[PDB]
């Protein structure tokens, strides 16, 4: 009991001592710096295309790396990649587990990563010599849900669970190369960043963390909001990264300056955010709602410059190409739009 | 032969009808047009059978006003007899095809309440076009006879009429027979069967309280009675006519007596281009939320 | 001019079979009905699952799938297993399952409050409104052996049970102490009270008490489930 | 009792390591944000709309 | 950082009164609603009570209807328990707890085992 009442209030001073360097730490915000910056309140657009197909709600998309492929998931049991510009369909792949949760579609091409409410992570060939999709490998190993994925390269891929780990594989042996057990809560969404060396993750618990690949332990912990946390991006020059949550509310955040410095909200705004993503230069912030729309907020300003309206059900899914040309947006209506 | 015919009150009461009815039937139309689309649009397939019959009842509602034309002269056609021979097939044809859409849509009804889970392959989308399109080519293949003979007569005295004559021919006969009994009766008994079976199923349900089911019984009511009262009388009158006329060809003297009447009761059938989009498209909330 | 052909190529053979192969899958995908299954670890759910699957499980990973028929329609039950204790995550991919069957334990008073806290939660959860509950009294014989010993009373735990008075739409069993019926219709009753409280008309709870040696909960399930899509029916064709 | 002294310990263990990290004023890290932002302005489409002959889509 | 901290409890005969107070910061409090809960020896956590946003709709556990009250002070972020008539079988830590979205009436995960937005606890002993 003694020692535990030492640890704690140790504890509690190595808290107080980050707060007090956080505190020193700031002297001006983005509000100020940014006031003379002029607005970009024109933004408007509209949908150019609409994919159908799908036979139940779409829970995750994922663009390729040449911006005209996409692959969607859907919780009937259909993995289908669609070519964007003509509308067609190229491939559709029959899952084992309809309770799909996460896809992804590797930077070669070669592949596409799937998993869900199976604890597993099974990868797809698309090149093989018989001209079909099949199976090539299977990763097992977490205890709980998979919640996102992402390649690193044609060989490894890291993975997050709701047993609160993260995970890096090696897809040629199957086996877990390194773990991550620094979270409290579940892990919902994952963010590679561009050189691959470092990525962010948001858990249940209202924190998120900062891990190193290859040494393999957490640098950095963030606790700004009040609720779980339910989508995160990189920021494209890698130095900040976004977070939505059930508060309602989306914040940036400070890698160098260890500290939150921005805020998203409104008051007639009650319900949580599904997804966000950086356009191509990051003055913009595009967020899906549980309410049926998704707003184009100022990354800079903080105030609200668009909307986007059109799907009749909860909008699930995000994304932007690389070259920053169209968005897509998925929902639980089951239809697949292209803006812009 | 020939007898003498007048009239005093069909140069003031069916133009003022129809004027009437084509204000309030165009735009009502063409938004329950709109709402059928959208729910087709939204996979359900009685948009289908709905968007069917709001294209016929525009069909029927755009050649009204050549017959106001015709009826402010006292029963004279002065555009020409090809006119007169389009315009009249229309107009004496498009009801039938209405007739038949509200009798399709009452047993989709019926087959979606009544058996839930039964029929997944006929109610589709594409059953839908495949009826609809035998239907539309039945009904004109049936009722297309009488465009292949003379339908512009002129009398001794100063009538010039279009698709009708007293005395009638032996062939107009027929087809009014056939239309009264075929394109009448056999829709209206197979609406008010589904709708009792309708009434029958839901008398079952548990989730479902008794304002509610009040609410449906009421309504199917006036769905029945709204199609008899509109369409009774002048489908009475014809049959009357044409028996007559079978019984005895060369005396014209019950027609002489009901002229008014017959044209009366046959302006009075149009009603129904106004009451069909009300009852099939506003009183529902989710429709009316355009 | 070989782009032209290329992509007239690619459109016809690419998409008129996978076009094909979708509207094949999709005949036989709206012909299924699937079902989720909830409850505690003193309950008896898997035995249910047991016993229809014997009356009427491949690639298990923690999740108990089933297969039964009942007049030739098909449905499917699934059973979550291989997760940790928080739900409130993973609880909505099944916010467009035709029904959720609730099981709970109704000899045992002491976990009666972690079930009916459960049932509330549920019941009014954003997005889970719109689904309609099953619910399954499931331990009637050792809840009777229970009160006829008189070792423990409920009404320490539920101290409301003093006054309750058996209500007049009960229809008692022919061979049943009137007491039992008593206890059995209060601890029903709470839940339907929750479930009335603030429901809605998009919204509905079918009891039904149920032990270890029935074999008509197929049919039960069968019945609920033609209830519930006729009453769909009716919103959707717009008599209601 | 001893794996919630074990967990106090590796929490106050990672704390430690975590609260030797040298840190920037806020005022840095906004400029350079706010410069990047600047310097990449012209290679955003959703910014600057598109014409239609240069649109992919459409 | 959601926190949540509480005071009072100690040793007391059967029969007896202590008054449990729970200061949070962190959140705004008044847009949730909040809980007690307890976890006895060799016991799991049990939910004890609940209180809404404004301050009505009250709930209780029925083994203690009667003779603990719960209660809000918007204007300070603090939750009470006035005890009494203190029995053995109420000797337990109480930890004080908050759901985990604010503007709804449901409360998923607050009883579980490593449930994060919940207190560290007061030991509360009764005994003579």
């Amino acid at each position: 009991g003694s020692e535990l009442d030492q640890l704690r209030q140790e504890a509690e001073q190595l808290k107080n001592q980050i707060r007090d360097a956080r505190k020193a730490c700031a002297d001006a915000t983005l509000s100020q710096i940014t006031n003379n910056i002029d607005p970009v309140g024109r933004i408007q657009m509209r949908t150019r295309r609409t994919l159908r197909g799908h036979l139940a709600k779409i829970y995750a998309m994922h663009w390729g790396t040449d911006s005209r492929l996409l692959v969607s998931a859907s919780q009937d049991g259909k993995l289908i990649i669609w070519d964007s510009y003509t509308t067609n369909k190229v491939h559709a792949i029959p899952l084992r587990s309809s309770w799909v949760m996460t896809c992804a579609y590797a930077p070669s091409g070669n592949y596409v990563a799937c998993g869900g409410l199976d604890n597993i992570c099974s990868i797809y060939n698309l090149k093989t010599r018989e001209g079909n999709v099949r199976v090539s490998r299977e990763l097992a190993g977490h205890t709980g849900y998979l919640s996102c994925c992402r390649f690193l390269d044609d060989n490894q891929i890291v993975t997050s669970s709701g047993d609160t780990t993260c995970a890096l594989w090696d897809i040629e042996t199957g086996q877990q190369t390194t773990t991550f057990t620094g979270h409290t809560g579940d892990v919902m969404s994952l963010s590679l960043a561009p050189d691959t060396r470092l990525f962010v993750s948001g858990a249940c618990d209202a924190s998120a963390k900062l891990w190193d690949v290859r040494e393999g332990m957490c640098r950095q912990t963030f606790t700004g909001h009040e609720s779980d946390i339910n989508a995160i991006c990189f920021f494209p020059n890698g130095n900040a990264f976004a977070t939505g949550s059930d508060d309602a509310t989306c914040r940036l955040f400070d890698l160098r300056a260890d500290q939150e410095l921005m805020t998203y909200s409104h008051d007639n705004i009650i319900c949580g955010i599904t997804s966000v993503s950086f356009s191509k230069s990051g003055r913009l912030l595009l967020a899906g709602y549980d309410d049926f729309n998704c707003n184009v907020w100022d990354a800079l300003k903080a105030d609200r410059a668009g909307v986007l309206a059109g799907h009749d059900n909860r909008v699930s899914c995000l994304g932007v190409t690389d070259d920053g040309m169209a968005v897509a947006t998925g929902s639980w209506d089951s239809f697949l739009k292209i803006w812009n | 032969e020939g007898c003498h015919v007048d009239s005093r009150v069909d140069h003031l009461f069916p133009p003022s009808l129809y004027i009437f009815v084509i204000g309030v039937g165009l735009p009502t139309n063409c938004l329950a047009l709109w709402a059928a689309y959208r729910q087709v649009q939204q996979r359900n397939e009685l948009g289908v059978y709905l968007m069917n019959l709001s294209i016929a009842d525009l069909l029927y509602i755009c050649t009204l006003p050549l017959w106001v034309d015709y009826f402010l002269h006292h029963d004279n056609w002065i555009h020409g007899p090809g006119s007169c021979k389009l315009f009249g097939f229309i107009f004496y044809t498009n009801i039938y095809i209405s007739i038949a859409f509200l009798c399709c849509i009452s047993v989709d009804r019926y087959l979606a309440v009544a058996h839930p889970l039964r029929f997944a392959r006929l109610r589709r989308v594409k059953t839908a076009v495949a009826v609809s399109s035998v239907v539309w080519a039945t009904e004109l293949g049936a009722n297309s006879a009488p465009l292949f003979h003379d339908e512009l007569f002129r009398d001794r005295y100063n009538h010039t009429f279009c698709f009708e004559k007293f005395p009638m021919e032996g062939w107009v006969a027929w087809m009014n027979l056939y239309r009264v009994f075929v394109g009448f009766l056999f829709p209206w008994a197979l609406m008010l069967l589904s709708y009792r079976g309708i009434l029958r199923a839901v008398r079952g349900s548990v989730s479902t309280e008794r304002q509610e089911k009040a609410k449906i019984k009421r309504l199917a009511l006036s769905l029945i009675a709204i199609v008899l009262v509109c369409f009774a009388p002048y489908h009475v009158l014809l049959l009357s006519r044409s028996a007559i006329y079978l019984g005895r060809p060369w005396d014209c003297g019950f027609e002489e007596r009901v002229f008014s009447a017959y044209h009366s009761s046959l302006a009075f059938t149009s009603l129904n281009c106004v009451a069909d989009p009300i009852l099939y498209c506003l009183v529902n909330e989710g429709a009316r939320s355009d | 001019t070989e782009d032209q052909r290329n992509e007239e190529k690619a459109q016809r053979e690419a998409n008129k079979k996978i076009e094909k192969q979708l509207q094949k899958d999709k005949q036989v995908y709206r012909a299924t009905h699937r079902l989720l299954l909830l409850g505690a670890d003193n309950s008896g759910k898997s035995t249910i699952v047991k016993q229809m699957r014997i009356l009427h499980s491949g690639g298990t990973s923690g999740i108990f799938e089933t297969k039964f028929q009942v007049d030739k329609v098909n449905f499917h039950m699934f059973d979550v297993g291989g997760q940790r204790d928080e739900r409130r995550k993973w609880i909505q991919c099944f916010n467009d399952v035709t029904a959720i069957i609730f099981v709970v334990d109704s000899s045992d008073y002491n976990r009666l409050q972690e079930a009916l806290n459960l049932f509330k939660s549920i019941w009014n959860n954003r997005w889970l409104r719109t689904i309609s509950v099953i619910l399954f009294l499931n331990k009637q014989d050792l809840l009777a052996e229970k009160v006829l010993a008189g070792k423990s009373k409920i009404e320490d735990y539920f101290p409301e049970f003093a006054r309750y008075t058996t209500p007049e739409d009960a229809t008692p069993e022919p061979g049943e102490d009137p007491r039992v019926t008593r206890a059995k219709y209060f601890i029903r009753d709470e839940f339907l009270r929750i479930s009335t409280a603030s429901g809605d008309g998009r919204h509905y709870c079918y009891p039904h008490f149920t032990c270890a040696v029935d074999t008509e909960n197929a049919r039960r399930i069968f019945n609920d489930c033609r209830d519930i899509i006729q009453r769909m029916h009716l919103r959707q064709y717009e008599l209601l | 009792n001893t794996a919630s002294i074990a967990q106090a310990r590796k929490l106050v263990e990672q704390l430690k390591m975590e609260a030797n990290i040298d840190r920037i004023k806020v005022s840095k890290a906004a400029a350079d944000l706010m410069a990047y932002c600047e310097a990449h302005a012209k290679e955003d489409p959703l910014l600057t709309p598109v014409p239609a002959s240069e649109n992919p889509f459409r | 950082q959601v926190q949540l901290q509480e005071s009072g409890g100690g040793l007391v005969q059967p029969g007896g009164s202590l008054r449990l107070s729970c200061a949070a910061s962190g959140f705004t409090f008044s847009n949730y609603k909040m809980n007690w809960v307890r976890q006895a020896p060799g016991k799991g956590l049990e939910w004890v009570s609940d209180i809404s946003q404004s301050g009505a709709s009250i709930s209780y556990t029925g083994s203690v209807k009667g003779r603990f009250t719960i209660s809000r002070d918007n204007a300070k972020n603090t939750l009470y328990l006035q005890m009494n008539s203190l029995k053995p079988e109420d000797t337990a830590v109480y930890y004080c707890a908050r759901c985990p979205a604010p503007f709804t009436r449901d409360c998923f995960d607050v009883t579980s085992t490593t449930y994060a937005y919940r207190g560290q606890g007061t030991q509360v002993t009764v005994s003579s």
